[PDB]
């Protein structure tokens, strides 16, 4: 009966787990402007997040499908960022001011870097239609969101046409959203919500978007290069530098034991848990 | 007793809470068990 | 192995538990004419609701997200109901003749007391705009609904506006709901549905509601003013005007033993379920 | 601990299962035009589905709800298919060339046959009213689709109307569908989707469907004739002529232990599984 | 055995019957894995 | 030995993940209790 552990997080065998210190999977993956650590990411061996990152979603919102997309995250040990619609080709779309001080960066506006929030441009909105053919060997998460604006003006505003769609159609994925302006209380000095999508795309499978407004669209997609066992642990423990078989969410464990104490949710080869003193 | 029960983390929406629920009863169920079934092994 | 129980429902720790009789959680909530008994409840242990309760929605249709909420009653205490919207504030609309006979009170055509269904005055609905800031210390269980016409015809006579939907903001919930006319049987006399919504307003946020037609607007909501563990017991015991320190839906348990037989559900200090005869 | 099985599936106790060859339980109850076998079936004891059954939605789409279907069926032991809508009474729209090539019977584009592909008439396409009053002692599987074209004109030149809706009613159902108009891969040759949707309707019920496009109306509902212990099993054996008590994935049981080692997944009179060797 | 697994009530819709019936299976499944580890502590 | 948990399939789509995991590792928690309990028992 092990009681004993090192009271930090370790690598596991060699390999370094992703530790998002104050960014949430939501802020590291959409890309909020507080999160340029995670870019481009090595290889993991499990995720750590802090019980309320503070870092999560700068322009308010929601995460559609979240919790399972979590799950989706802890059978994958490496994601490869790539381009999908470069922000240089939207043509008829201004695509430069689609910032917000809700998203700042070194004090200045900006916006999740990974999607782009597209704005009408000389007084018009042609309606868009983009494809990606997934043209690689491994599955890719495309993320995409929808603006809800406050009020009617603002919706003529920023996008001219007063009643707008987004449609988004994969071999399985048939979506249509429709943006929903309500009167809400600000959150970080917003009272407008983004929410956002998303979906594995199968290779040799296309995506195609297609929208008059409110379009959060993607620049950037994860290739999922490396899938096996993973996990996203729940701690508040920064990075130890130290090495171990066997890690807790109070600490990691060196031990011969055949049973253990600390805490119930392990990753590695453990030693099996009880509730016993 | 190689096989016994490991607990997995997983998340749950602000409306899911009885499903979150039920996760937390059956994981804790399956821990207060394999407690009781080491403790008495032991005696 | 105790194997003896008192047969009725008792006191726990002597606190009364609130005894619904007839109505069921949604008819008490809502103001279910039928059930001005619990119009102001005193703290509770825990609430007992029969199998089917014959009070529950008197206009026929749909409680959202039902047993979430009823979740959510099994660790609350004391409810303290308040007026956040006065009936008496509606300038342009019609919020007198709300009323349905699949809602009698006494024979007479009503309508549960919690919400309030208003109609078009002098052939017009004007756009409602109304907000509610929780200014007080605690939670507030806030009520809504919509009502769901069984054709064009009854739309517009009652609402004027042909196309309509109410969208409700807090500082969380982004909601925009669309009248459903369908041609459907009748229950209890009505073709046409209501289905109700509920959301929890925190302390110092504010609810933001907006409509043109089809809104069933809250007059009171409720105040979450004691919190602690509670649960809700499938029964069909009336009171039993005695006391206990474990109860069953079977009835009360007074023993001293290591182990019980009755019902596996069972609340307070009590000895564990056993399946053995 | 029995270790020896007679790998192939029997009766259970001289009832005959369900197996459904190379078909699925939505391939089966919509009646894709490859699962003719199954057009009316004798009572059975359980239903076995293989892990991909080859036949399932031909036209590419969605099956709502499809689980809780499927577990609603592991208490259902006989089904009578009945008419509700006969083809021959569509006055007013096309209902013989609602098929497509994604749907071949012969090499001959066909469509599920229990629910019927209706197209306008005359350039035309009236509003659609009909009504079924569950004049049975039984409930009724009651099963219906909306077509999801692939763009604004596709969706005119099948059903004039650009703008569509299906609602259906009944006691308790209150539906009202809109099409999704979006751009996708081609699955089977066929960008667009149907989307499937069941109800039970009660004895003395009736369901009300009113739409003005994109309908796929029913003609054959089932009766719920026979209600039981039942389960799918999912397998890929063939039928094997013999009888049983005990019936696994891997193989039928005949057996004397007290334990077994074979399945986890058993129906009938069995020993105990364990994971023991 | 103070630590024995008690038994919580939770509801389910019409359209949730899949895990109301997990729900049912696990609360039965560790009841009648309490009731045979009392039923042998005593034998 | 006569009530000893009994597993039933049930199935769960792609985007309930979640729950069918719980569900398997629930399956499994009792199957692993019920095989130490009958190999304990002999021994
Ligand atoms: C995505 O692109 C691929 C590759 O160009 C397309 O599939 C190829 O092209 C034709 C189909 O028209 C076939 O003859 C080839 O066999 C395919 N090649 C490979 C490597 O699969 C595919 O059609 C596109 N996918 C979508 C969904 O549009
Ligand atoms: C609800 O009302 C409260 C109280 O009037 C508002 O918050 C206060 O007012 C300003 C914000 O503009 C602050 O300077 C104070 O510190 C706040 N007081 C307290 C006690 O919090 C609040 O803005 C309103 N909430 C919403 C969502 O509109
Ligand atoms: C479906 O049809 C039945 C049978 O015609 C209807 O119920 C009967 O008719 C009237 C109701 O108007 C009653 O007086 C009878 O007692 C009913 N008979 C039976 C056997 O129930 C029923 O109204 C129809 N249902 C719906 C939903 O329209």
């Amino acid at each position: 009966l092990e009681k004993t552990h090192n009271g930090k997080l370790c690598d596991l065998d060699g390999v370094k787990p992703l530790i998002l210190r104050d960014c949430s999977v939501a802020g590291w993956l959409l890309g909020n402007p507080m999160c340029d650590e995670f870019i481009n990411v090595p290889e993991w061996s499990y995720i750590v997040e802090k019980a309320s990152p503070a870092n999560d979603l700068c322009y308010p919102g929601d995460f559609n499908d979240y919790e399972e997309l979590k799950h989706l995250l802890s059978r994958i040990n490496h994601f490869e960022k790539i381009q999908i619609i470069p922000k240089s080709s939207w043509s008829n779309h201004e695509a430069s001011s689609g910032v917000s001080s809700a998203c700042p960066y070194l004090g200045k506006s900006s916006f999740f870097r990974n999607v782009v929030w597209l704005i009408k441009k000389n007084s018009a909105y042609p309606t868009i239609k983009r494809s990606y053919n997934n043209t690689n060997q491994e599955d890719l998460l495309v993320l995409w969101g929808i603006h809800h604006p406050n009020d009617a003006a603002e919706q003529t505003k920023l996008y001219q046409n007063p009643t707008t769609y987004i449609s988004v159609g994969t071999s399985t994925l048939n979506q249509r959203l429709v943006p929903k302006i309500a009167t809400r209380s600000k959150v970080n000095g917003q009272s407008g919500r983004m929410e956002f999508f998303w979906t594995i795309l199968k290779p040799n499978d296309a995506i195609n978007f297609e929208s008059n407004g409110n379009f959060i669209a993607p620049e950037y997609a994860y290739k999922i290069v490396k899938k096996g066992d993973s996990a996203i642990m729940k701690s508040e423990l920064e990075y130890g530098n130290c090495n171990t078989k066997c890690q807790t969410p109070m600490g990691a464990i060196n031990s011969s034991m055949p049973f253990h104490n600390i805490h119930p949710l392990t990753i590695g080869e453990c030693p099996k848990y009880v509730k016993s003193n | 007793m190689n096989t016994q029960f490991e607990a997995v983390g997983r998340e749950f929406n602000n409306l899911e809470r009885r499903i979150e629920n039920l996760n937390k009863k059956m994981e804790d169920g399956f821990l207060d068990v394999w407690t009781y079934n080491a403790e008495l092994l032991v005696l």
